[PDB]
């Protein structure tokens, strides 16, 4: 029933897909998960195991020589389904003690079949169809959120450094009243006698000016600090609704990707499916 | 803009002049007024204000006031009319000058040169930075002292290098061009001061050097050659063919104009520069890392807050890895699933590996994940990654604060390995707080010493044995096998274990190396002491080939330091300059900031103007960008401040880019609803008035150096259709023979879009063409000039005499009969010849990289016959996703319109002579490439993390695989290029039958 199962019918075989299909499948899983394709045309073997193992993919060719199957001469196994069983009941420690692990969990060419229910094509085609235009209205919705989060991001760093420039013009302006207390309290005292009130009508409107302006600047500051909090605000908020969509990116690209991964299968036409899509 | 909120200030304006006495002076002002200038007629005004007897005269004084950096500048050269001084408000105080006067104006003139004050990098904490700052300046006072040497030819070989190909020897379809291999050249000589032109024509060969060609000219040590209309001359004695511009006069048909002028006259004329050193030029238990019996642990213990809405998301989690590069060392582990509302964890992840096993390059990578019939999807909300080991080779303990970065755009991956290690600058941000454990004060990796200790005896109990058993026939047939395959083949289990199993046999096939590197458990101490004593006596491989060791895939100190040995060695300054974006990326992967491929590129970019132009413009591109800010801005500044007299020149190029900028910035905001006419007149206004006159006059040209960019053709200049405000600008060329090689010099300058995928589509082209000329096929490619300088800011080369598809079509014979007027006359044949050659090597380039879908605005046509591409929007079909194809498609179809002008005028078109002899020239060159598709997989991994779209991870890279059938037979490649061209052309595309 299991070892003389055909090659064909078998779950875990994909035939002729490219080692980044298979790349694609085994992003992001757990220890033990396989599949098996067809071997690179250029190369030695007639098909290559890719398995998980410490978050890292392990090809293992599996070589053929007068109706016998392995990964090694001497080859023992009678066919591919029987070398598969073997190590999906036993470790890969027998082979070699490098990968103490078990093909636990294959990842079936039925897998869509699962999901995709639905058994008409044109069915199918027209969800196809209708699943892509969710897709690229949620892909036009995160392109348009992220051009707010650029010049977002941008405009806040152009806004923070010109309040470091407004500190240092106010350190400066701080420095002149300085400048000014210390060499004005010399002469207005020279100048408070001798009744020379003239003089310090003169310099007392000029320190009225000087604070007049500190005043102003301080302000500019503080109306530009409200700016910077209403559009780091914004930076949050569009960084929220970016990691809403982002998931839902996810779902709506590999269930769209499940269902053209079914029209692969039943030769569908290439002239049928850029229609739909 | 020049004022904060402001672009420009229109001249009635008033201004805040702060006096040392206390007082406050309001002060009319011009906005072209200079600042003694406005000190005359500041302290003119001063004496009717109180205190002035105490004020001193104007001369002793200085103006200073704070810029748009928030840096207080003090303005020495006071020649600096208002609007370029770059204020944040319009204010000036005047003070008495202290300190090195000659080190502030440097100081200001590199800020202005990296785009961020010099006085940043003081106030940075980290001692990494700060010895990389002193360190450099070892590389700096070597580079100088180098070409300070044979001075003053060395001096001239700095500034005016050899612009030459790397071999000497020349195709034999470019050496059948020459008579009998002779070319004609001319040599031009000034007769005086009354400006007329005398010429000099001579018949040599073409091996012939530079002294010898000048001995010639006598009779139709003194002397030397300048390339008329360049600034670029051949100083150094290699053969004249070998030099650019001599071998493209073969190419091209033209007469070569060389100008005869004094070694004396140019000598003299160089700076003779200067290189000032800059100002800031209880015990510890140190234990060994192979002495801590222990298993790696890392406690997280919270994350400050994250963008996230509580309503959409389930869970978030901290998910975390150990990584060498890309590869994982262990497992992934990830915290226990919280809520949204309080991040916190506080556990102690356990991962399976043990401290002494991880290598010099171990990396703990990491990111904050959130969570969406029991399925969910997970999704990165910020990324960030730590090196295990700091720069000076001592394990991280105790607690760090790690700010994470934002999740680049397309990036799907939890983690981000690839991407830029350190913490964030901007500390509004999300802050994963963890802790590493704490053994000793100092855990130190070990000494090479140690490492060859361990490594003999980890062969002594594993079972002289390189010669001791015999290397077999079926052995050796294996190993040429497995290195045939290219970068991202992944090498199988049993090949892995047989190139661990000999990997003493693999020195005698050196090429092997990476894939040697990849069958090594990096897990391993035992494996990777072993490896560390093959690489440090390994034999050198060919640059191109080093190349791959500088990729993210390879992050070990050793690996990487053999890799630059061999670019050391081999690596021709032609090479490194055709190479030059992608070893300027390969930085981001470096671990630290100090490191032997930096010390290379710097001492090149120093020795060498011409790399050092480049140089400064890829680091200078990217300094937007806050991942690598800091690496690029000292590496600048270590550059600003060794380069000498470039500086002034890049300086020009700089603030000429800058106002370029400002004008196309209010085109796009403030004259959005504005008509085009009205927007010129604009332009117009702005361009004419003094200070963009002298800012956009009197540069040299980014795209090349040697182009010397005079003045302004104002009325020709035009804004272009896009939405995006191009500007097509024209300069005069200043050079006294310009005539002969080109007078007007058109750049199309652009501040929207993205440039830096045109400009690596182009170093391609340049790099396939360079490929087939040497292989033998004659197929004329244009890789004309595309350089990025910003934020979406570049340049673009305009060809001459180019006309797009639309234009000759506005029935399919047209563009046969337009092509047959403008080559009228017996030269019919060799515009067809290279309109046939020219669509060849841009069919196959096309189909292979996946370019954007060619329409007849992208396509052009020359007067000569040489059809070229423009505008490669996007490559590798990055608009596979957004849709749902794994196929193959072909961007540049030709058509009726294109087939009847390769088959001269027949009606059967695809089943003539010409057709097949073309189909021919496409197979080859196919082919061609796919020999060398390990250089461009090499050259594409090199920018996985530049922050490209179309180049984020190797899955992206692979479509070139695809394209060149790396996995089938060189048969099964050529048949499948044949039916992907069979099925774009409908049957058109003949078959083999
Ligand atoms: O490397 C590139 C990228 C892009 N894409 C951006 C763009 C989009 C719309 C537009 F109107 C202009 C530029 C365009 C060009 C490009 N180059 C041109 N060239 C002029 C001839 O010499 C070569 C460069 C021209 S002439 C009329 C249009 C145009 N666009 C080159």
């Amino acid at each position: 029933m299991n070892n003389n199962m055909s090659l064909q019918d078998a779950e875990w075989y994909w035939g002729d897909i490219s080692r980044e299909e298979v790349n694609e499948k085994l992003r992001d899983t757990a220890d033990g998960t396989f599949l098996v394709r067809d071997a690179s045309t250029k190369m030695h073997g007639d098909y290559t195991l890719t398995l998980r193992k410490g978050g890292n993919n392990k090809l293992i060719k599996i070589f053929h020589r007068d109706g016998k199957y392995g990964f090694s001469d001497p080859l023992t196994f009678s066919s591919v389904v029987e070398l598969i069983n073997h190590y999906r009941n036993e470790s890969l420690a027998q082979y070699n003690p490098k990968l103490d692990v078990k093909l636990l969990y294959p990842v079936s060419k039925y897998q869509q079949d699962q999901v995709v229910k639905e058994d008409n094509i044109e069915a199918v085609g027209k969800k196809l169809h209708e699943y892509n235009t969710q897709f690229q209205e949620k892909s036009r919705e995160y392109d348009r959120l992220y051009e707010e989060y650029t010049r977002t991001s941008q405009e806040i760093q152009m806004k923070r450094t010109a309040i470091e420039a407004f500190n240092e013009t106010i350190k400066i302006f701080e420095e002149q009243c300085q400048t000014q207390e210390r060499y004005s309290k010399e002469y207005i005292e020279k100048f408070k006698r001798e009744g020379n009130e003239k003089e310090i009508q003169r310099i007392m409107h000029n320190y009225d000016k000087l604070k007049s302006r500190i005043s102003e600047i301080i302000d500019s500051r503080r109306r530009l600090e409200e700016d910077l909090k209403k559009q780091a605000a914004e930076y949050r908020e569009i960084d929220k609704r970016m990691n809403s969509i982002k998931p839902d990116l996810i779902q709506l690209r590999k269930t769209r990707d499940q269902y053209l991964m079914w029209l692969t299968q039943k030769g569908v036409r290439q002239k049928k499916l850029n229609e739909w899509l | 803009g020049e004022l904060w909120g402001i672009h420009l200030m229109p001249p009635r304006i008033l201004v805040e002049c702060l006096l040392p006495n206390g007082m406050i002076v309001t002060l009319e002002c011009l906005r072209e007024a200079t600042l003694i200038t406005i000190k005359h007629e500041l302290f003119k005004e001063a004496r009717k204000y109180p205190l002035h007897q105490l004020l001193q005269d104007e001369s002793s004084y200085i103006f200073v006031s704070v810029t748009q950096e928030a840096e207080r500048e003090e303005f020495f050269d006071e020649t600096r009319r208002l609007c370029d001084l770059r204020l944040f408000q319009p204010f000036l105080k005047v003070i008495e000058p202290v300190g090195n006067r000659e080190e502030k104006i440097l100081n200001r003139e590199i800020g202005f040169a990296i785009g961020m004050p010099v006085c940043e990098f003081d106030m940075v904490k980290d001692p990494e930075v700060q010895d990389f700052r002193r360190n450099i300046l070892n590389v700096c006072k070597e580079a100088v002292d180098l070409r300070d040497l044979n001075s003053p030819h060395s001096r001239a070989m700095y500034v005016y290098p050899p612009n030459v190909e790397s071999s000497p020897e020349l195709p034999k379809h470019i050496y059948n061009k020459l008579d009998k291999g002779q070319i004609i050249v001319v040599i031009w000589v000034i007769v005086s001061p009354n400006n007329d032109k005398q010429k000099y024509t001579l018949k040599i060969n073409h091996d012939c050097v530079p002294e010898q060609v000048i001995a010639e000219a006598i009779r139709k040590g003194k002397y030397i050659l300048k390339v008329c209309g360049c600034d670029e001359y051949f100083l150094e004695k290699y053969p004249l063919s070998q030099y650019k511009y001599i071998r493209s006069c073969i190419m091209l048909g033209r007469m070569p104009n060389l100008m005869l002028m004094a070694k004396e006259s140019l000598y003299s004329q160089l700076p003779m520069d200067c290189f000032t050193m800059p100002s800031y030029s209880g015990e510890t238990s140190t234990k060994s890392l192979w002495v801590i019996n222990s298993a790696l642990r890392i406690k997280i213990l919270c994350a400050t807050y994250v963008n996230v809405n509580i309503r959409d998301i389930d869970k978030i989690y901290v998910r975390t890895g150990i990584y060498h590069g890309g590869e994982p060392l262990c497992d992934n582990v990830n915290t226990q699933r919280v809520p949204c509302s309080n991040p916190r964890w506080n556990e102690w992840l356990n991962y399976d590996i043990y401290i002494p096993d991880l290598p010099r390059a171990a990396r703990l990578c990491l990111s904050i994940c959130s969570v969406k019939g029991a399925k969910e999807e997970h999704c990165p909300l910020a990324w960030g990654n730590i090196n295990l080991f700091d720069y000076t080779d001592t394990l991280v303990s105790g607690k760090m604060a790690l700010n994470l970065w934002p999740v680049p755009h397309g990036l799907e991956d939890l983690l981000n390995p690839i991407g830029v290690t350190g913490s964030n600058p901007n500390k509004e941000t999300p802050c994963l707080e963890l802790e590493f454990d704490w053994f000793s004060s100092v855990v130190k990796f070990p000494d090479m010493s140690v490492i060859e200790e361990h490594a003999n005896w980890s062969v002594s109990r594993e079972a002289r044995l390189a010669r001791d058993n015999e290397l077999r026939e079926n052995d050796k047939e294996q190993l040429k096998a497995i290195s045939t395959r290219d970068p991202l083949s992944e090498i199988t289990e049993q090949e892995k274990d047989f190139l661990w199993s000999h990997r003493h046999y693999c020195v005698t096939i050196p090429e092997i190396l990476p894939k040697l590197l990849l069958s090594v458990k990096w897990n391993s101490r035992d494996e990777v002491a072993q490896m560390y004593c093959l690489v440090k006596d390994w034999p050198p491989i060919k640059p191109e080939q080093a190349m791959e060791l500088l990729d993210c895939n390879y992050p070990d100190p050793m690996v990487r330091g053999f890799a630059v040995r061999c670019l050391e060695k081999y690596l021709t300054d032609d090479k490194l300059s055709q190479y030059l974006i992608q070893l300027v990326q390969v930085l981001k992967y470096e671990q630290y900031l100090d490191n032997l491929l930096v010390r290379f590129l710097l001492k090149k970019a120093l020795t060498n103007q011409r790399i050092g132009h480049f140089f400064f413009w890829h680091l200078k591109s990217e300094m937007h960008n806050k991942t690598v800010s800091q690496r690029f801005g000292l590496l600048l500044e270590s550059y600003c401040r060794a380069c000498g007299m470039y500086l002034k020149h890049l300086n020009r190029q700089v603030e000429a880019m800058e106002k370029l900028i400002n004008l196309t910035d209010i085109l796009k905001q403030e004259k959005k609803d504005e008509t085009q006419k009205v927007q010129m007149k604009f332009l117009v206004e702005q361009m004419r008035r003094p200070d963009f006159m002298d800012a956009l006059q009197g540069f040299l040209s980014p795209l090349n150096p040697a182009h010397q960019l005079g003045n302004l053709r104002l009325e020709e200049c035009r804004i272009m259709s896009s939405a995006k405000r191009p500007l097509w600008l024209n300069w005069e060329n200043p050079d006294i023979m310009s005539e002969l090689l080109f007078q007007n010099n058109e750049i199309i300058f652009k501040n929207g879009d993205d440039l830096r995928q045109d400009m690596l589509t182009l170093q391609i082209i340049r790099i396939m063409e360079n490929i087939w000329q040497n292989q033998g096929l004659d197929l004329r490619m244009l890789p004309y000039g595309c350089l990025s300088i910003g934020d979406c800011v570049g340049l673009i080369e305009v060809v001459r005499n180019s006309h797009t598809i639309m234009q000759i079509q506005c029935n399919s014979h047209t563009l046969h009969q337009w092509l047959k007027d403008k080559n009228k006359g017996e030269i019919y044949d060799a515009a067809i010849d290279l309109f046939t050659r020219s669509c060849a090597g841009y069919c196959v380039a096309t189909f292979i990289l996946g370019i954007g879908d060619r329409h007849n605005s992208n396509i052009m046509v020359k007067d000569d016959g040489q059809l070229f591409h423009i505008d490669f929007g996007h490559f590798l079909d990055h608009k596979k996703k957004k849709f749902g194809y794994k196929r193959e498609r072909v961007p540049f179809v030709l058509t009726q319109d294109f087939l009847i002008v390769i088959s001269k005028g027949a009606q059967e078109c695809t089943k003539t002579r010409e057709f097949e002899r073309f189909q021919e020239m496409c197979y080859k060159a196919y082919l061609a490439i796919r020999q060398h598709a390990n250089l461009f997989i090499n050259l594409f991994s090199m920018m996985l993390g530049s922050g490209m779209p179309e180049l984020q991870s190797f899955d992206d890279i692979a479509y070139i695989r695809k394209t060149l059938a790396l996995d089938k037979t060189e048969q099964e490649a050529l048949e499948y290029f044949m039916k992907q061209m069979n099925d774009a052309h409908h049957g058109g595309w003949t078959t083999k039958m």
